DNA sequence: TGCCCCCCCTTCGGTGCTTTGCACCGAAGGGGGGG
């Protein structure tokens, strides 16, 4: 007896059209298993051909669990869905969730299921299950309920969340609850065992609605111990003329984002023509002009602030030995956050791996911080990264990106 | 009318209207032969003849069966496709015998008439009009309209494959010790039963399938092996692709050679060693597709032993889930790669190939890279998991490369295998300049309107060179400066360019290239001992940077 | 002189940084195959 909210696409826009690709068997018994229930409980509804939209769909495993979880791959409906900021269904996000000493995230994507979804968008949430060797045709589906992973599902659901977390959220004034997706964001000061506490609260708390993959996981983050890589110039005493065009390089680049910076003087030390060992000196306008340089690196970029109109970018490079450095950015050289990731899963044996695990960092990074997530600029070929990066996705969302392949001429964001 | 089983809604695009196209001339031998058909849908009930009251119309034309004394009736829909709402098509993939199991009992079907058996959608019918000439346009002639699925609308083979799993769904469920691969009209069906519960199965399907209007006439029942399938011949132990025509012909035109490397590629699949490049090089150049090519030496070796390799019957094996896949590839030269599929050793699976040159500078380990995502893809295809991996290099050679290379890269669990020529790398860069060594600043520049230019050098001891350069541009001197380098020092060189293009093809370790220039460069790489590169912004006053500027400028 | 799907090989035009040359990629047209 609930009534659907009628949902539009952006005008001009048709829906998605997105091939199914191949899935390995266990990911096939794993869709089978689910989609038969949701099938049983009218959560799903088996469709035709005369609907031509189609979304891919997969399943995947999150850290430290054994069982699947359905994942579809709405990025391309996201994009095409009307934004809820016009109709303002939007959620606001808290400034204050990035200073809280540990935040957990809990999958409250199961909740989504009792709301009907309207009768005219369903043709979008078209996806097909394949199966191995071609053994049966595509078997498609769509959605009568709110699906997971839907920009419009947290969005229309957001007036059921809101009365659900009025008598928490009046209990316990200090903690932050932030919703992005179907996940949700649970920050606050206390102890570890006192905020866990308070998340087992929370778990139960939504049992009474419940009874009126699953709610039992959560995973524990701590922003305010979140550091940033700044650029870095190394201290040496002995320089030969190959360290000092390193240098040279290196500060040409960084002139980009700190404009201050100036080369005149460190430049006439390579005035000859000299052998790339040969150990030369600092002149004394080079020592002044090395230490000013170091004191402009310190200072923040001067006219460097987040944009909410704005999309965010993110770069990865590979440094090799398990490192790997970013930026976040909506202009280029007007960095909004840089850092760097160590000893992730996979290092010294799996790049693709690894850096599946940096995208997923630095999407929950500006979840927290911002709230969007960013594009991806992901340093692999295409084909390399399209095969391999299903088996290591843990989350319950998928960032937009694009693959690049930029040379390190100038080892900028890592010595 | 009668109700077959469940339609299937269809519409037009938005604001469309029918087709109008009318009829072209047709021969006598083909109006002759149309008209005898077109009783027997009206017969049947899959054609209706009422349509005064239809102002659309689309051409027909006929073609005989393959290789068999009926004809094929087809309608130009290609006006009512640009008009018909899009479809999403369930047909995703070929099934392969190499992803086949093992089985006791196998048996063939096809549906007849499969889409005259199917019901259109009602409102969709009037767009399906046609007319056919009576007597050479004496007099009006028949109309008529489609009751049923038409050969030539682009909806017809999507509706009838999932009008075709609806009805076999109750089958399967019911019945889950069976295993049945539906493509179009034709049904694969085996399991490990007795021959007799098989039998039983096998017309329990046939009168199900006749429980919704779908026949399955004996003509195209197949009992017996070696089995007919996807163009395959199924034997109970092996199986193997039917024989392949090879073109002996002794004037090749540009036509000839397009039918030979693609039944070359279709053989490829089980048999092994199949080289198409020299044959796929004679076909690049904006040719007429009837212009003649004589066959260079290189390609008539490669169609020689190709030949060979036709000459011998070759096998395929069925799919063992117990055991694992393996997948051993082998380099064959110049950019090609062959790979066997197997479980047991000599017992392949399938075979392929892969000799895809992307982009205009790559490797050898570039390319074996490729060719195990290609592997891969395939296996999660027809098996649903990614094989074990022999491949020919070393697992310090792929060590050096993944950990050094800047993009991330990785190949799954594989082991080496011995199997020459090895994939290796043929130089690697220093990581740090070289001590003793000489030290070449290196740099070019070319005239954007004259297209003429300079490239040289200028080094720690006093060596300098400035070459003149024509029909040349800003890249090729600074690729030129390079190689100048190279080519005047010795085993161990320093050299450090402003050519942020060089650098980055240099950096990648390639083997091979479009370019002669880069290949030359390639060349002289691979007789050094130690090189190191460095860059340095331009126009900055830096070292040599800064004289060689102006000596090429 | 029809429709739908998959594969490889070549060409061509669009795209974005290596920049106004060069490198990459996806579409398209040739062929193979299936029904
Ligand atoms: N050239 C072709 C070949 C196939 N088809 C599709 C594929 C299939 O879905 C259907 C053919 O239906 P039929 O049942 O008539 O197929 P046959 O020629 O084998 O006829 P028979 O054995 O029953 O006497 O139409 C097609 O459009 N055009
Ligand atoms: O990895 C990119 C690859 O994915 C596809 C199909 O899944 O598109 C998906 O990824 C794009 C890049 O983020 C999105 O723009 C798109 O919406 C999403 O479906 C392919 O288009 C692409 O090759
Ligand atoms: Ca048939
Ligand atoms: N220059």
């Amino acid at each position: 007896p609930i009534e659907t909210v009628p949902v539009k696409l952006k005008p001009g826009m048709d829906g998605p059209k997105v091939k199914q690709w191949p899935l390995t068997e266990e990911k096939i018994k794993a869709l089978v298993e689910i989609c038969t229930e949701m099938e049983k409980e009218g959560k799903i509804s088996k469709i035709g051909p005369e609907n031509p939209y189609n979304t891919p769909v997969f399943a995947i495993k999150k850290k430290d669990s054994t069982k699947w979880r359905k994942l579809v791959d709405f990025r391309e409906l996201n994009k095409r869905t009307q934004d809820f900021w016009e109709v303002q269904l939007g959620i606001p996000h808290p400034a204050g969730l990035k200073k809280k000493k540990s935040v957990t995230v809990l999958d409250v994507g199961d909740a989504y299921f009792s709301v009907p979804l309207d009768e005219d968008f369903r043709k979008y949430t078209a996806f097909t299950i394949p199966s191995i060797n071609n053994e049966t045709p595509g078997i498609r589906y769509q959605y009568n309920v709110l699906p997971q992973g839907w920009k419009g599902s947290p969005a229309i659901f957001q007036s059921s969340m809101t009365k659900i977390l009025e008598p928490f959220k009046k209990q316990n004034p200090d903690i932050v609850i932030y919703q992005y997706m179907d996940d949700l964001y649970v920050g606050s000061d206390l102890e570890i065992g006192q905020h866990r506490t308070k998340i087992e609260e929370l778990r139960q708390h939504l049992l009474r609605w419940g009874l009126t993959p699953f709610l039992w996981m959560g995973y524990e983050l701590h922003p305010d111990k979140w550091t940033v890589q700044p650029i870095v110039l190394p201290e040496k005493d002995s320089w030969t003329v190959n360290d000092i065009q390193k240098l040279v390089g290196k500060l040409n680049w960084a002139s980009q984002i700190y404009p201050g910076i100036k080369v005149r003087q460190l430049s006439k030390l390579l005035r000859g023509t000299k052998a790339l060992t040969e150990v030369i000196p600092l002149t004394e306008e080079a020592e002044l002009e090395l230490a000013e340089n170091r004191e402009i690196l310190k200072e923040p970029v001067h006219g460097v602030y987040y944009d909410p109109s704005k999309d965010l970018i993110a770069e990865i490079q590979k440094q090799g030995q398990g490192q790997w450095t970013y930026q976040i950015y909506q202009e280029p050289f007007k960095n909004l956050k840089t850092g760097k990731y160590a000893r992730m899963r996979g290092a010294h044996t799996n790049d693709v791996k690894q850096l599946t695990e940096a995208v997923q960092k630095i999407t929950t990074e500006s979840i927290v911080i911002w709230g969007k997530t960013p594009k991806f600029k992901l340093p692999i070929q295409k084909e390399t990264w399209e095969t391999w990066w299903t088996e290591y996705w843990q989350a319950t969302w998928i960032p937009e990106w694009e693959f690049v392949n930029t040379p390190p001429l100038v080892k900028l964001w890592y010595q | 009318p009668i109700s077959p089983i469940e339609t299937v809604p269809v519409k037009l695009k938005p604001g469309m209207d029918g087709p109008k196209v009318k009829q072209w001339p047709l021969t006598e031998e083909k109006i002759k032969a149309l008209v005898e058909i077109c009783t027997e849908m009206e017969k049947e009930g899959k054609i209706s003849k009422i349509g005064p009251e239809n102002p659309y119309n689309t051409p027909v034309f006929a073609i005989k069966k393959k290789d068999s004394t009926k004809w094929r009736k087809l309608v130009d829909f290609r006006e009512l496709n640009k008009r018909t709402q899009d479809f999403w098509e369930v047909q995703l993939g070929i099934p392969h015998p190499a992803g086949l199991k093992k089985k006791k009992s196998v048996t063939v079907l096809d549906v007849g008439d499969a889409y005259f058996s199917v019901p259109l959608d009602e409102d969709f019918r009037k767009y399906t009009a046609f007319t056919i000439p009576s007597i050479n346009n004496e007099t009006p002639g028949i109309r008529y309209q489609y009751n049923v699925l038409p050969q030539g609308w682009k909806g017809s083979p999507a509706i009838f494959q999932s009008s075709m799993t609806k009805i076999l769904e109750p089958f399967k469920k019911q019945n889950p010790d069976i295993v049945i691969y539906q493509y179009m009209d034709d049904l694969y069906v085996g399991s490990d039963l007795e021959i007799g519960q098989h039998r039983t199965k096998i017309e329990e399907l046939r009168q199900h399938l006749l429980r919704w209007g779908l026949t399955t006439p004996d003509k195209k029942h197949q009992k017996e092996p070696p089995f007919l399938w996807m163009g395959y011949e199924l034997h109970p132990d092996k199986w193997t692709v039917q024989p392949i025509v090879l073109p002996e012909k002794d004037s090749w035109t540009v036509n000839d050679i397009q039918k030979l490397v693609g039944k070359l590629n279709w053989a490829s699949q089980i048999y092994p060693g199949i080289k198409v490049r020299q044959l796929s090089k004679l076909l690049r150049g904006t040719k007429a597709l009837t212009e003649v090519i004589p066959l260079t030496e290189e390609a008539e070796l490669e169609l020689a032993e190709n030949r060979e390799i036709l000459k011998e019957p070759v096998h395929g094996v069925y799919y063992d889930p117990s055991k694992d896949l393996i997948a051993e590839i082998q380099k064959q030269g110049q950019g090609q790669w062959t790979y066997q599929i197997y479980q047991e050793p000599f017992k392949n699976l399938k075979t392929g190939k892969y000799a895809r040159m992307r982009g205009a500078h790559t490797n050898d380990v570039k390319q074996l890279t490729e060719a195990v995502q290609k592997i891969t893809t395939e296996s999660i295809v027809i098996w649903g998991k990614t094989p074990k991996f022999k491949l020919p290099i070393q697992k310090e050679t792929w060590e050096t490369w993944w950990t050094e290379y800047w993009q991330a890269t990785w190949i799954p669990e594989w082991e080496f295998v011995n199997t020459p020529p090895l994939v290796k790398l043929w130089y690697q860069l220093e990581k740090e300049p070289i001590v003793g060594a000489e030290t070449f600043y290196v740099d070019g520049a070319a005239n954007r309107e004259t297209k003429l230019g300079k490239a040289g050098y200028v080094t720690n001891k006093g060596r300098q060179k400035v070459v003149p350069l024509t029909n040349t541009t800003n890249q090729k001197t600074e690729l030129q400066a390079i190689y100048l380098a190279l080519q005047d020092s010795g085993l161990e060189v320093n050299i450090v360019t402003n050519s942020q293009y060089a650098l980055g093809i240099i950096q990648a370790q390639p083997d091979k290239s479009e370019s002669e220039l880069v290949n030359q460069i390639i060349e002289q790489l691979i007789k050094k001992e130690k090189v190191y590169l460095a860059w340095v912004p331009a126009h900055k006053g830096i070292g040599g940077n800064e004289q060689v500027d102006k000596l090429v400028s």
